[PDB]
RNA sequence: UGAUGUAUCUUGGCCGACAGGCCCGUUCAUCGUGAUGGGGAUAGAUCAUUG
């Protein structure tokens, strides 16, 4: 329902909703959860564990059981955050990483970034960088009383993804 | 606490991806380095300029740094592919020096490589059996199974 | 494409058969078509008779030999005149 | 006494892997724990008293520390006066604290 | 003060007497590379940056004592002596040597010098002057050990 | 009883990393007893030479 042509701007333009940085490996094949090391850095706030629900056929029958990490960050961190990974995965590269939703995310180390090696313990190669952009509105969907699911006519493009993300700094 | 001239630390890379090396002075810990011989390393220490006998764990950011950046690429030396543009699959891109990861990825490409091409080597990796030439005569348990009780 | 004389490989090129050499001109041009039964293994690729058919007998069949898109710098017998011989320990 | 298993088509047996391994040295010679003063105290100079004399390799098993590592540190007492090395071929050789 | 010298050019073990002269060398106006070194040069370890003071004048030295006694020897004589290049088991090398590169290099600065000359078949001969500091060193060495 | 580095048909010598192609004719830095600085298996890239 796009409705663009008005008068615009400042509630339409896009924002950043989260930066999740999620590792998924598993304990056992590294450690407890040590890559949490490496997300404590990289971020600069600590990872929450991850446990899962439903099926595995593969080792995995514990259930409830540290298994992954993850750090959900968002205001001045989530930007901070961009602008160290914004520049390494190269640029540019590529629409198809956008979902139409207007959400784009990424791979690799921890390593990747500045940042001491030395202070992390362990590295592990990759787990999604995920960005979640949206428009100021959220809110009503995000809101626990009155959510409206948002409409065609809020709901962020990977046309407007890229523009405002290419807009800054890759 | 007093600042004591190199904190107590201690040091985990990554350096190309999910490698951590330590205990070894720096020239000898290299020759791990997923990319070199005892013949590189002495080289990229003293170009970097890093001394032989610091460890590449207790070193300082910048000096670690200064080998991140030397091995994979650096002054009087270089790689590049070349001749014209011309060959499609699969080349030889100039020794990639490089090594590690990305060498491991294409030795997949490689393998990938011949099977297709329909090259006598390709043909073999689809069978299995060892490409560059063995006795045969016996030992090649590796190259396709366990020994296998008799046979028919 | 673009291209001239001069090519790379590793201490091979200088004085070859004659035979084969004169054959092979003739399908560029009265056109692509059929195969070309030539045992003759020591012929260096060159870049003039890219993708066209040919065949080698490594032996009592024809193994049709195609000079493909990809297949250039590299040796003539290697293509589809040893995988018989190597194919038939693998079934 | 005995060795292992045996062999499967394959195949061996081993059976034995060790101890392990610590004591890596060098990176614990650089930061201040073991170079200050406690190894160089402790292992080298309270194991003196007992006997004057004791080759390096010997008092490299008992203390367990590196051949490396209290080769510097033995240096540095060295300097000291505390202790006086002879020579030998191997880098062994025999460390003494005093004469006397 | 000369007694020990002199003699000492010639009988001392190697090892101070190398060490010892290196740092004799090490004033001479010369030692260019023009950067043939780096491409691999010698065994494994042995590219050329320890060199400074371990290969390129223990070398240096390294011709010189072999020099006065053996002569005339040339430029293989020079290449052959630290080397293996043994016929291999099949499972090793062994390390491989070069040798005429690096023979080369040594033999010309020397030249300019004037320390060894050529013969026309029997390879080159010492100058008064190539012993007259390998033996006004040998010298000082001969009381370190004594 | 180790490892490695240094030191203890051919040639002259100019140019080269092996591999060539010519003009004449035990000492001690290291090793820390480490499936590694052990081990060289294997596979890929690629240069010369015998042919």
């Amino acid at each position: 329902m796009s409705t663009e042509k008005k008068q615009l701007n400042p509630m339409r333009d896009i924002k950043v909703q989260k930066l999740v940085l999620n590792i998924s490996v598993g304990e056992s094949g590294d450690r407890l959860t040590r890559a949490s090391k490496v997300l404590e850095q990289l971020s600069g706030q600590s990872p929450v564990f991850s446990k899962a629900r439903y099926t595995v056929r593969s080792f995995g029958i514990r259930r409830n059981e540290k298994i992954a990490c993850y750090v959900t960050i968002r205001g001045e961190k989530a930007m901070q955050l961009l602008e160290s990974g914004l520049k390494v995965k190269e640029y540019e590269l590529l629409r198809r990483n956008f979902s139409d939703t207007g959400c784009f995310g990424f791979g690799i180390q921890e390593h990747i970034d500045l940042g001491m090696k030395y202070d992390p313990s362990t590295g592990i190669y990759g787990m999604d960088f995920f960005v979640v952009l949206e428009r100021a509105g959220y809110r009503v969907s995000r809101r626990r009383r009155c959510k409206a699911r948002v409409g065609i006519h809020q709901r962020v493009t990977k046309e407007d993804a890229m523009k405002w993300f290419q807009v800054k700094y890759e | 606490m007093s600042l004591i001239a190199g904190e107590e630390f201690q040091h985990i890379l990554r350096v190309l991806n999910t490698n951590v090396d330590g205990k070894q002075k720096i020239m000898f810990a290299l020759t791990s380095i997923k990319g070199v011989g005892r013949r590189f390393s002495n080289i990229v220490c003293k170009k970097a300029d890093i001394d032989m006998n610091k460890r590449a764990g207790e070193l300082s950011a910048e000096e670690m740094d200064r080998l991140m950046a030397v091995v994979h690429n650096p002054r009087q030396f270089k790689v590049p592919d070349w001749f014209l543009n011309r060959k499609k699959d699969y080349k030889d891109g100039r020794f990639s020096q490089v090594v590690s990861n990305a060498v491991d990825m294409k030795l997949r490409d490689d393998l990938e490589r011949l099977k297709k091409i329909r090259n006598h080597r390709g043909l073999r990796h689809y069978w299995g059996v060892r490409v560059r030439g063995q006795h045969t005569k016996t030992t090649g348990r590796r190259g396709k199974t366990v020994g296998v009780s008799k046979k028919r | 494409l673009k291209r001239k004389p001069m090519a790379l490989i590793k201490k091979l090129r200088k004085a070859k058969k004659d035979a084969p050499a004169g054959e092979k001109p003739e399908p560029v041009r009265t056109h692509l078509r059929n195969m070309i039964i030539v045992p003759e293994m020591i012929g260096s690729i060159v870049g003039v008779y890219n993708g066209k058919t040919f065949n080698q007998v490594e032996i009592k069949p024809e193994m049709i030999g195609h000079y493909l898109a990809e297949f250039s710098i590299s040796y003539k017998p290697v293509k589809h005149g040893r995988p018989g011989i190597g194919a038939t320990h693998s079934s | 006494p005995p060795p292992s298993s045996k062999p499967a088509k394959s195949g061996g047996g081993k059976q034995k892997k060790k101890k392990w391994s610590k004591g890596k040295q060098k990176e614990k010679v650089n930061n201040s724990v073991l170079f200050d003063k406690a190894t160089y105290d402790k292992l080298l100079s309270e194991v003196p008293k007992y006997k004057q004399i004791t080759p390096s390799v010997l008092s490299e098993r008992l203390r367990i520390n590196g051949s490396l590592a209290r080769q510097a540190i033995k240096d540095l007492e060295s300097r000291g006066a505390i202790r006086v090395v002879s020579v030998h071929s191997s880098q062994l050789i025999y460390t003494r604290a005093t004469n006397a | 003060m000369a007694d020990s010298t002199a003699r000492t050019v010639k009988d001392v073990n190697p090892h101070e007497f190398v060490k010892a002269y290196s740092a004799h060398l090490k004033r001479s106006g010369k030692m260019e590379l023009p950067e043939w070194v780096d491409i691999v040069k010698t065994a494994r370890f042995k590219e050329l940056p320890p060199y400074d003071p371990d290969w390129y004048y223990t070398r240096a030295a390294s011709i010189a004592r072999k020099i006065y006694l053996r002569q005339g020897i040339g430029v293989g004589g020079f290449q052959k002596i630290y080397g293996g290049r043994q016929r291999n088991g099949s499972r090793p090398p062994h390390f491989c040597k070069s040798s005429g590169a690096i023979s080369r290099n040594i033999l010309q600065q020397l030249q300019k010098m004037g320390i060894i000359d050529v013969d026309p078949k029997g390879g080159r001969l010492i100058t008064s002057q190539g012993r007259r500091d390998l033996d006004q060193v040998a010298g000082r060495v001969d009381v370190t050990i004594a």
